[PDB]
């Protein structure tokens, strides 16, 4: 059982090393992205309930 | 945001259906008071010839 598991965590080490690591920038400007759409949809509800 | 819009279409439709309602009984009010003026001036008159 445990040299199982320890192949399985290679298999998973392997898997992650296969991976990268995203870029901060585009993140930042999906959040912002996001900001506006929120605060749209904010200003958009608001309307709606006035309606 | 897309439920309260349903709902608001809901609400805009049944008020225009009773609005023009209103309206349609409001003509109808009318026309009906008039029909009385007449017909009691009519009436005087039978009084006058009986």
């Amino acid at each position: 059982v445990t040299e199982n598991e320890c192949q399985n965590y290679k298999r998973c080490l392997e898997i992650l090393e296969q991976m990268n690591e995203d870029d901060s920038e585009q993140l930042q400007m999906e959040l912002k992205e996001l900001a506006l759409e929120e605060e749209r949809l904010i200003q958009e509800l608001e309307d709606v309930e006035k309606n | 945001l897309e439920r309260q819009k349903k709902a608001l279409g809901r609400e805009v439709a049944l008020l225009h259906k009773q609005q023009i309602a209103l309206q349609d009984k409001g003509s109808a009010f009318s026309a009906e008071h008039l029909k009385l003026q007449l017909q009691k001036e009519s009436l005087n008159e039978l009084r006058k010839e009986c």
